[PDB]
């Protein structure tokens, strides 16, 4: 009936501090397709978030590619809260330069 | 070589008077070609591949009434639906679906695919002989008898065969010079703090296209198939993709360490080393 | 090019 999304977090080019880049949330293997991804930088929701069109794979389980602008700074901390139905409660992946 | 087509759709009901969202999206190898969403303004199929501007407006317009076709037959298949699970009105439901064909090395027809989910679970499927049904529960058993005695597997059986193998060659030839390219990815190490004297030695692999990939650590250019930390493989956002491995490692020890990266765009296996 | 459903589920 219901199955939990996967989350990767993480930025499209390499990170230097101070250079504009673009963080992505990568959502997968989750079903019913309706699902809330959000995007925080110190807590407070990114406004400009951008989401690929709705796709499926081979297993018919749905996923999404989430994406916003953003700048890395040694301060500033970046994350995906995603909220779906397979979940009691909200998970929060934070973006780690690392990974 | 192998190729192949295959259109997904997906129909889901929502709370309310609102009729279902129908949305069906068309690949050629893997590569999303068209799309149709129905909650857009002017409900079209769509290119969603440069080379596929080739095709005129009488190709459009016949696949987006066929579209339009599909939106209203969802529409009843889910009403049926929830009459076979005994489902009352006011849920969230989904139907979706998988058709097309895969080529083989001859280029003639490998397999006919067609099959139905519904709640994310197999619901019925089209065997490979093209002629029998797979149905996964009781209420799809309901579905295969009165597909038998219409003479379902017919309809699809003659699309799979010809159309779907006729259009297949025609968008491989239109899209020659794009569903082939390569992208090498580029490669760097990374080097991460010692729990104890120990440190975490990370691979990156970035820029590639097709989403294809294996990374692998060694240890004096021996296999090192055991303790190794992966990541699955993830869109950039920009068509290219990226993946990384890491390994824990002896500080000190690391020039002992190379990481290899195979990739069909790349004229020979990376190796790569810490610094 | 798609296929369409005739009979339904």
């Amino acid at each position: 009936i219901q199955k939990t999304p996967q989350i990767q977090v993480y930025s499209r080019h390499p990170p230097e501090n101070g250079k504009p880049n673009i963080l992505n949330c990568y959502v997968t293997q989750f079903h019913p397709p309706h699902i809330e991804i959000q995007m925080l930088k110190n807590g407070k929701k990114i406004p400009k978030v951008e989401m690929s069109d709705m796709s499926f794979s081979k297993d018919w389980s749905f996923y999404i590619l989430a994406h916003t602008e953003f700048t890395p700074t040694e301060t500033d901390t970046y994350a995906c809260r995603v909220k779906h139905d397979s979940m009691a409660e909200p998970k929060t992946v934070y973006w780690d330069r690392d990974m | 070589g192998p190729h192949s087509m295959r259109y997904f759709e997906t129909a889901v009901s929502r709370p309310g008077l609102e009729e279902p969202r129908y949305i069906s999206v068309g690949y050629v190898d893997n590569k999303e070609f068209v799309r149709f969403d129905s909650d857009a303004e002017n409900p079209r199929y769509e290119p969603r591949a440069p080379w596929m501007e080739q095709e005129g407006p009488e190709y459009w317009e016949r696949e987006t009434q066929k579209a339009k076709g599909q939106e209203q037959w969802f529409r009843v298949s889910l009403r049926n639906l929830l009459g076979y699970y005994n489902q009352s009105a006011g849920g969230s439901h989904t139907l979706q679906q998988m058709s097309g064909c895969d080529l083989g090395s001859d280029w003639r027809l490998l397999r006919g695919y067609l099959q139905f989910a519904y709640e994310g679970r197999d619901y019925i499927a089209l065997n490979e002989d093209l002629k029998t049904w797979t149905a996964a529960d009781m209420a799809a058993q309901i579905t295969r008898r009165k597909w038998e005695q219409s003479g379902a597997a017919e309809h699809y059986k003659a699309y799979l065969e010809g159309e779907c193998v006729e259009w297949l060659h025609r968008y491989l030839k239109n899209g020659n010079a794009t569903l082939l390219r390569t992208d090498s990815p580029k490669a760097h190490v990374t080097h991460h703090p010692r729990s104890k004297g120990e440190v975490t030695l990370r691979c990156w692999a970035l820029g590639f296209y097709p989403a294809d990939i294996t990374l692998t650590w060694q240890l004096n250019g021996e296999e090192l198939t055991q303790d190794m930390e992966l990541v699955e493989t993830r869109p950039a956002g920009d068509g290219t993709f990226q993946k990384w491995a890491s390994v824990v490692v002896p500080l000190g020890k690391e020039q002992n360490y190379t990481c290899r990266v195979y990739h069909e765009g790349l004229p020979e296996p990376l190796t790569l080393r810490w610094e | 090019s798609s296929v369409v459903g005739v009979w339904y589920l």
